[PDB]
């Protein structure tokens, strides 16, 4: 029971790993390493780092 | 003789102040689009977006 119970649980945290996207993009499932958002006019980016919770 | 020919050349003087009236005109709007244009490409550099929104 214990075993089952623990197989269900890693099921659910990859679901919910998988869900983890906003309009397509995410900082979690790992699909990507890094999203570069603006930082000024001339196009220097604010790096945020990927952070994978598959 | 030579101060009725003056006339043409203050004809002249205006009509080219017209013609830089018009091409002032038309650089208000340039200038606008190419504001917007710097705007849609600065926004599309930016890698969060979906497909869509680049598109």
């Amino acid at each position: 029971a214990l075993k089952a119970d623990f197989e269900s649980l890693r099921d659910q945290l990859q679901k919910a790993a998988t869900n983890a996207k906003f309009n397509g993009v995410s900082l979690a499932d790992g699909s990507t390493t890094k999203l570069s958002f603006l930082a000024n006019e001339d196009g220097s980016n604010f790096t945020v780092t990927a952070q994978t919770l598959s | 003789a030579t101060a009725s020919s003056l006339n043409s050349v203050k004809d002249s003087l205006q009509r080219g102040q017209s013609t830089i009236d018009v091409a002032l005109a038309a650089g208000d709007t340039i200038t606008d689009l190419l504001t917007k244009m710097k705007e849609k490409a600065l926004a599309a550099s930016d890698t969060s977006l979906n497909t869509a929104s680049f598109n």
